[PDB]
């Protein structure tokens, strides 16, 4: 006679995801600004 | 990430654009200096003759 809950922890690869692959496409955002920025100068 | 993405799509479509830019304006650069360099060559033709 009893009963029982349950809870639940997320797994430590995830870890900061939310910035694993943020990072890297700010990084990749930043290299495609410059390419326009420079493909910007060669129109000219 | 999302809007990030959104943002790296807009630059290249505006960096394809301003390509697509430079490659017209450089293709009429050399067929105006294709005409020009031949109006030239006429004239250097008229130089000669009137050397003689």
């Amino acid at each position: 006679g009893q009963q029982i809950f349950s809870q639940a922890l997320l797994n430590a690869n995830r870890r900061g995801e939310a910035k694993t692959a943020l990072a890297e496409v700010q990084a990749r955002h930043q290299e495609l600004l410059k390419l326009e920025k420079s493909m910007a100068e060669l129109t000219q | 990430i999302k809007f990030t993405k959104q943002s790296s799509v807009a630059s290249t479509r505006n960096t394809l654009k301003m390509a697509q830019d430079a490659e017209r304006a450089g293709m009429n650069t050399l067929g105006m200096l294709g005409h020009q360099s031949e109006q030239l060559n006429n004239v250097e033709g008229n130089l000669d003759l009137m050397k003689v």
